[PDB]
């Protein structure tokens, strides 16, 4: 049994590939392979074109007061 | 023990002054070559020079490989001796230069002192301690001890199904847990338990043993390039997903050099430079020869013995470049050439007699003379190979010794290369291609 | 999942046509690795002996001021991989 | 019903057909003629059986159709299944997974068998009554009792937890004839001494019974484990090696592993634990090996773990593969010096007729004497293999016309329907332009 | 199946019951001698008593070699394995050529497995232990059977089972109203969900509710499964379905063909022999058809000697249209069919001849019938004349362009003018070669 | 703006320029001349559209620059995007990962399209409440803009809901047959005004209509895609990476049978297409031998090929054959020959290229450029079109004149002038 090899390097080397978020764009807008097994044709083709939010709806919901409390169930 | 082609070669048969006795240690001739090999053996034993190359040159059957194995026998089993054939560099996993470099490091051995820490006893308490550690109680015939061990050791104990009453062996260095059996004291409780019982250990619970380990530089390189000592999931993953050899870098070899130098300085390691032997060197190509230039120029390299029976032959990997031994002239400038000669009929008879004695065969003088005559034509190898079939024929006929009739009958049954060549030439139109 | 095999997929029951297509004889002619290990237990106990001359842990990378997120990320990855895969490696215990 | 093994080229060869003095009979065990070659093969077979000399090489050389492979198959059948016999073609060493030297090393090591003999205590009996009491809920110690019976004994065993678990997993019931190995606790069911209760449903059709074992319950039996050096190398190369025993995919085994195995097997041999059973490697068509492979063969035969190597080639003075050098048999002269050569002479008319008779007997084909004469003439004119093929061709033609014996007309019909190399080449010369590349 | 391929008209060898070949039958025209020889080979395959026998179909291109092999396959039927293969396929980036050949050899040997699967289906109506009036040991309750009531669409049956099934019932969590099946050959209980009659429209479970089984409670059937030795070899070399780390690695790693060892193949052979002896399985030795055998190299040809000499090998059919060509992998070695003379000694050669104009006209008419094309007598004669020059393949390839051209012109049959226009539009090999030779400077290389 | 598709060598080709009778117009849809070749291409295109006959091979042969690839692009354009058209070069079958025959098999199976049609019942709504009792049983409330209902959950449904961490406000769909749950988005409320959002969260409107809905999905996949999907456990990943390897033939046979079953059941339709191999002379003899018998399958598309070789050497052999293709394969295919263009055709092609690139040229410039194209090559003149346009724009001109064409002729050399200049200084260049 031998001790492992302790390989020492400069701390700056481990940050060579790191880029600050304010210096890089969002690559998730080109992520096609990440959608497989998670996103369906229904969501992309039928649902989202109909049920996308609009700025008007978002503003109306944000400005409107809280909805009334949901009524308690009644056996009727 | 089976009798191989070189089983009679026990040494170089040299006297105290270095001169070669005529017949000694299973060697009959090649006195000049044996004396040169004695000098090479002294060079290897000096452990001072690095990368010194020797070429054994001569026709086939002149005992080049016998002389290399005799050098091995003179050195002893402690000194590494790596035999490789030139055809073995053509691997489908790593480059030819990598194969050569790995064989170079295999020739350098290292005797290193190591201390093994052992926990051995019957388990009396196995209490997890919340990742969960283990508190274990071990008893022997001399005492009892309680130990706190790492969670990895607890996982190993669980995998071994160790329960209270089992005799276990723990190696603290490698964390290797072995369950040996249920203690013998419980062997009477049942009639069919499906258990293997083991007596109680009779020493102490904790032992320290110092042993000498024989390793090579290649072993260290492999251990640090394909690690399996962490016992973690990543090591298993790397072993299963990457089982092939890899081209170990010069950086790893430099680190191993530093580690071994540190060990030698600490006084716990001894270096044995050792020998590499390449038998069919002409099978290497020009890339291998060019690499061997720089490899032999290294101050870490071992002593390399090369062999060749080729004449003025085209170097493999070149189109039409022809060199004296199949070896480019640049590498021949870096080698000491030991020349082997053809054997006289008397030496052939001596070798035949030695091989007969080695194979446990009694041969009459008339049969020995006839077989030496058979070896004068054809080859010595062919004459030696007729000993066992002739013995089998004599045994079938009820004779305990080989007579001339058995040798004649066997030679009639089996042809040599020249006779087969004559048959092929006479009937070229009937054989394929 | 088992496309083009003598072993049929997991039919829900006899109502499915796959229930009456595959035979147990074809199934018993295919041995899983666990069945192979059970078949070679005596051979494993008697003929598996070769040990590496040297054993070392993997080389470790050390920096004075590393990114403080690299080591915890590697630790979490290793922990998850071990928790998912170590139970599956138990059959290979005797060989190791 | 037809087994997986059917009538092949050498199905009629059951051995070399020699007597005690290794003298070949004219026609015995399928072999006809080739007296000198069969005698040489017998001497080589005795050398193999003695198993004392390592790395012996024999070359069977002759013209096509002279019985080189017949002699090799006769040697294989005379050796028996106890001694390993690895038969490969020269082309098989060219592999994308491993080097040629590695493939040759594996072939060599597949031809040496390591046998471990040990004695173990064994309990074999008829289960009379098995009782297992287990806690209703939660972890607890199962307690059980087992009764085993032979024709002359009956003992009641108190069972431990692990034996209880083994019996539960094997689902051992009364009337089951079981075998128990005391050390490992393995239980193997080998039959039922009688049927299960009839009143039960969904039990299936009951098979035949097995007679109860006699003698004492706990006997001592000799267990023999035999593996080859290649199997040890593969299972020791890596953790997943045992699967590599079936999938191939061994890669290139480290030389360190093989050296350790050689040392351990030598130690076992010295300690009486294991015996080495050297065998034969038969490389058919060795002329497909290149110079690098031949150079490896030269030195690999010098090991004490090397088997007997038998090669077959029908080449004359031919270029060695991978080089531009003409050599006898396509083999370098350095390797030809390390081996004894067994020449096979062509067959005569009577030997050809006897081979045809043996083939007809193997194929269960009845033929007339005139048909035998015509077929022997065709075999002498064309080749032995063509006549052998015509045997079953004419059998099928005769059976089509509701006959019982193959006549000259059937042989002529199949001679017209199926062509040899000579007549095909003539007809191709007649239409040379119609064929594509000349 | 609906699309028409080049050999869609070949329905077998047009052989009389006596083996003589009819002039035109089963889609085949002429080649009477070759067809008779192929019928003898079909009888050889059906006899199932020969192994490793090889047949070489030798003749100029377009002479029915592939058509004859496919006719043999039609004669044998779908029961007999028929593994087509071209010689170029042995060159793989994963396994060696000999391994490809061996795998194709094992694909041709088939195995037919017959088993009876007896099951008891039903919805559990009753689950009642059968106690004994004399409890063993004095205390507690002992049970000797467990009565399970199974209900199906057209019946209801009760099963007095072994007491040991109580554990299986609890492990499967079987209660009343659940649909289960019990296998006689194993004595195990499997819960295939709950009956759908107890499901409400407001439930959201997916695989829990199952329809009440139709038919009888006791279902038994004979299962015929056809497998090949290569299937067993591959399923054992790279097994699928384990839960150990090695199976997980197999699922993760990219699949790759491996060099299956003789050990695994011998084990498969032993298992197959055991099944055959038990009566479970019947061996079905088939045919390996290796088209363009001349594309094999010298290593493949050499390996074929040992492959064919085996007693497990199938009947191999080769096909080559080459003359005195150079064997691949060799430097300037010429053999009569691109095949070394050693392998020619192991094969029976069937010669295919060229077609007379009448046979070409018959084949063109048959191909027109297969493609659903009506062709006039004058157009057929012109197309046969076109086939006398050029080749037969060229003439049969003008049928669909001429039919399309007629349909565009508004006619339901091919007239001579349509064939003339198609012949003007499309060139054959010889006419293109004449153009190339006349303008060799303007072309490349 | 500048889209990813820009002016290429065949951007001016929109079709084969034929009428209803497949008679080629002199200049239509961007094609000039090659009347016989275009008519043959149209006949082959009708054969492709019918789809009845399998494994038909056509070779477009002719001198370099005679419109072979132009005709192939015209066929591809005229053929709808619905019908597959796999265009590969001969060199692309030489792969380090799979054999040549495997590459050709994958290319063949990429040329057959399978259009699937699945109809599935789903539940679609916004999650209002999830109550689980203790996790054996629970209730789920889903709502739309026009409906609201409560569902009783089982063990597997509860486990699936907990695994996906479905909570209130999530808009989800549940497949009735399989029970799989996919999250479409979440509803926006006043309290969900997040400052930071996860990479997958998105706000959607609550669905309207009825909670139970039918989902119909129609998509076109090729046989190669189905092969890759079923090659391994996550084989669809190889449709992005390309690390397919050699797919087992048994898998392909199973998929052929399954596709036939789908076609009988009405769940799939087969659209055989075209495999165009450009510069086939790069194929080796093994590839041609494989092509001979690959075309004989019932699932073989139309193989269109194009070579400009005369009687040359077959790759991998020492034999000479009329197109570099062995005569055995040439008997399996119909040859469409392209003739050299005349002066009028060259001028018309130059006009079409100038219109495509939006370059104005004088008639004298057109005459000079046509003379250059006849003397040197058509492609050289086509390149000079853009060169002269750039030079004209540099001098602030609006129409290319003869001076611009002469200037770019002096600046840029064709092969003949460059070869002459090299021969003048032959010793300067390396390895003559
Ligand atoms: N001088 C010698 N004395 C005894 N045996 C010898 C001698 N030289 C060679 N031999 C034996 O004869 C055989 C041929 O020698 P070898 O070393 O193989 O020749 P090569 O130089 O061709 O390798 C071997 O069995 C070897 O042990
Ligand atoms: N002496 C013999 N006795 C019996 N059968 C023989 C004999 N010689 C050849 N045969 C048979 O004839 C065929 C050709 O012989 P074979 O050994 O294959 O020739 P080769 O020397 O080319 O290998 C085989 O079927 C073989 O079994
Ligand atoms: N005798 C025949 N009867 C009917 N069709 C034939 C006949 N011979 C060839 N064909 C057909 O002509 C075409 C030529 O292919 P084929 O003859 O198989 O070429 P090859 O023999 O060179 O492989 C195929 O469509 C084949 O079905
Ligand atoms: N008939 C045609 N109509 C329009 N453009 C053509 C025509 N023939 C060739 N071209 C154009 O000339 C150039 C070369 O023709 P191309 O078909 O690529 O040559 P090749 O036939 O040698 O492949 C391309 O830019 C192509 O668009
Ligand atoms: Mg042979
Ligand atoms: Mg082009």
């Amino acid at each position: 049994i031998t001790p492992g090899i302790c390989f020492s390097t400069a701390s700056l080397v481990l940050r060579a590939t790191d880029v600050h978020p304010l210096q890089r764009i969002d690559m998730g807008r080109f992520d096609l392979i990440g959608l497989e097994g998670r996103v369906s044709r229904y969501e992309a083709d039928t649902f989202l074109p109909r049920h996308r939010l609009s700025r008007r709806v978002l503003l109306e919901v944000a400005t409107a007061p809280d909805p009334p409390p949901r009524p308690k169930p009644v056996k009727m | 023990q089976r009798i191989a082609s070189h089983s009679h070669v026990k040494g170089l048969g040299l006297d105290e002054s270095g001169l070669a006795k005529q017949a000694a240690s299973g060697l009959v001739g090649q006195e000049n070559a044996r004396e040169a090999c004695g000098v090479i053996v002294e060079l290897i034993k000096s452990k001072k020079m690095a990368g010194r190359a020797v070429l054994l040159a001569g026709p086939p059957g002149t005992g080049k490989t016998a002389l290399a194995l005799a050098i091995a026998q003179e050195l002893g089993s402690k000194v590494p001796f790596c035999p490789m054939v030139g055809s073995e560099v053509y691997s489908t996993e790593i480059k030819k230069t990598e194969v050569l470099m790995e064989n170079f490091r295999r020739a350098i051995g290292l005797r290193i002192k190591e201390t093994k820490e052992v926990y051995e006893g019957e388990v009396t308490e196995l209490t997890p301690c919340e990742i969960s550690h283990v508190i274990i109680g071990l008893k022997t015939a001399k005492g009892t001890k309680q130990l706190k061990l790492d969670p990895s050791i607890f996982e190993s104990l669980q995998k071994e199904r160790v329960e209270a009453g089992d005799v276990i062996y723990i190696e603290a260095n490698s964390g290797a847990v072995k369950r040996q059996g249920r203690c013998d004291t419980y062997a009477t409780e049942f009639d069919l338990e499906a258990e293997e019982y083991v007596p109680l250990p009779k020493g102490d619970v904790h032992k320290k043993k110092e042993i000498i380990q024989d390793v090579t530089l290649h072993d260290l390189d492999v251990a640090n390039a394909r690690p399996q000592g962490g016992q973690d999931i990543l090591s298993m993953m790397g072993q299963l997903m990457k089982p092939k050899k890899t081209e170990i870098t010069d950086k790893l070899r430099g680190e191993i050099n530093k580690v071994v130098n540190k060990y030698i300085d600490q006084g716990i390691a001894e270096l044995v430079p050792g020998v590499l032997f390449v038998d069919e060197v002409h099978m290497l190509d020009i890339e291998c020869f060019t690499y061997l230039h720089r490899a032999l120029e290294s101050s870490i390299a071992p002593i390399v013995i090369f062999a060749s029976n080729r004449g003025n032959c085209v170097i493999r990997g070149t189109e039409d470049i022809t060199s004296p031994h199949g070896i480019p002239l640049d590498l021949l400038d870096r080698v000491m050439i030991i020349r082997t000669m053809l054997y006289t009929p008397q030496e052939m008879k001596q070798i035949i007699k030695i091989r007969a004695q080695t194979e446990g065969i009694n041969i009459s003088e008339e049969a020995l003379n006839h077989l030496g005559e058979i070896g004068t034509k054809t080859t010595l190898r062919y004459s030696v190979q007729l000993l066992t079939p002739a013995n089998l024929l004599a045994k079938i006929n009820g004779k305990d010794s080989i007579e001339k009739e058995h040798v004649e009958e066997i030679s009639e049954l089996f042809y040599d290369a020249k006779s087969s060549a004559k048959i092929l030439a006479d009937q070229q139109d009937k054989y394929m291609k | 999942q088992p496309v083009a095999s003598p072993i049929g997929p997991r039919s829900p029951g006899p109502s499915h046509p796959t229930f009456w297509t595959y035979t147990e004889a074809a199934h018993r002619a295919v041995l899983f690795p666990q069945q192979r290990l059970d078949q070679l237990s005596e051979i494993i106990e008697r003929f598996i002996f070769v040990m590496p001359p040297v054993e070392a842990p993997p080389p470790s990378l050390h920096a004075c001021h590393p990114p403080p997120w690299l080591a915890p990320r590697q630790a979490a990855f290793q922990e998850q991989l071990a928790s998912e895969l170590w139970p599956r490696a138990r059959p290979l215990h005797r060989i190791v | 019903v037809t087994r997986i093994e059917r009538i092949g080229a050498h199905s009629h060869i059951r051995g070399l057909g020699l007597d005690d003095a290794l003298e070949p009979r004219q026609a015995s065990q399928g072999m006809v003629g080739q007296l000198a070659a069969r005698r040489a093969a017998g001497v080589v077979l005795e050398m193999i059986r003695e198993g004392k000399i390592a790395g012996r090489a024999v070359l069977i050389a002759g013209q096509p159709g002279t019985g080189k492979t017949a002699i090799a198959m006769g040697m294989a059948q005379a050796l028996g299944p106890d001694t390993p016999f690895t038969a490969i073609a020269g082309s098989e060493i060219f592999s994308l997974e491993m080097s040629k030297t590695e493939a040759l090393t594996q072939a060599f090591r597949r031809s040496i068998g390591v046998r471990i003999k040990e004695e173990t205590e064994i309990i074999e009996g008829e289960v009379v009554e098995i009782q297992i009491d287990r806690p209703a809920t939660g972890t607890g110690s199962k307690v059980g009792k087992l009764t085993l019976k032979t024709t002359e004994m009956e003992t009641i065993y108190d069972l431990g937890t692990k034996m209880i678990e083994s019996l539960t997993k094997d689902k051992v019931q009364a009337g089951d004839v079981i075998t128990i190995d005391k050390a490992t606790g393995k239980i193997s069911k080998l039959g039922r001494s009688f049927t299960r209760a009839r009143d039960y449903d969904a039990m299936g059709s009951q098979t035949k019974f097995v007679q109860c074992p006699d003698g004492e319950l706990q006997k001592r039996k000799e267990v023999v484990h035999t593996v080859s050096l290649h199997e040890i190398d593969v299972i020791n190369s890596r953790t997943q090696g045992f699967l590599a025993l079936f999938s191939g995919d061994t890669g290139e085994i480290k030389s360190e592993v093989r050296e350790q195995i050689n040392a351990k097997v030598a130690e076992w041999r010295e300690e009486g634990k294991a015996e080495i059973i050297p065998g034969v490697l038969f490389i058919d068509e060795v002329h497909m090996l290149d110079i690098e492979s031949f150079s490896f063969l030269n030195r690999a035969l010098e090991s004490d773990m090397a088997p007997v190597l038998i090669m077959a080639t029908n080449r004359g003075i031919t270029r060695i593969r991978g080089t531009s050098y003409q050599s006898p048999h396509g083999i370098p002269i350095d390797l030809l010096d390390r081996l004894l050569i067994v020449s096979t002479t062509p067959y005569s008319e009577k030997d050809t007729k006897q081979i045809l008779r043996i083939r007809c007997e193997e194929e269960d084909v009845e033929m007339s004497e005139d048909a035998y004469t015509v077929l022997t003439r065709i075999g002498l004119e064309t080749s032995l293999r063509y006549a052998i093929q015509l045997i079953t061709a004419a059998s099928l033609v005769c059976r089509k016309r509701k006959g019982t014996e193959v006549q000259v007309d059937d042989i002529k019909r199949v001679y017209s329907l199926f062509l040899d190399e000579s007549r095909s080449t003539q007809y191709m010369k007649e239409y040379q332009d119609a064929f594509l590349f000349n």
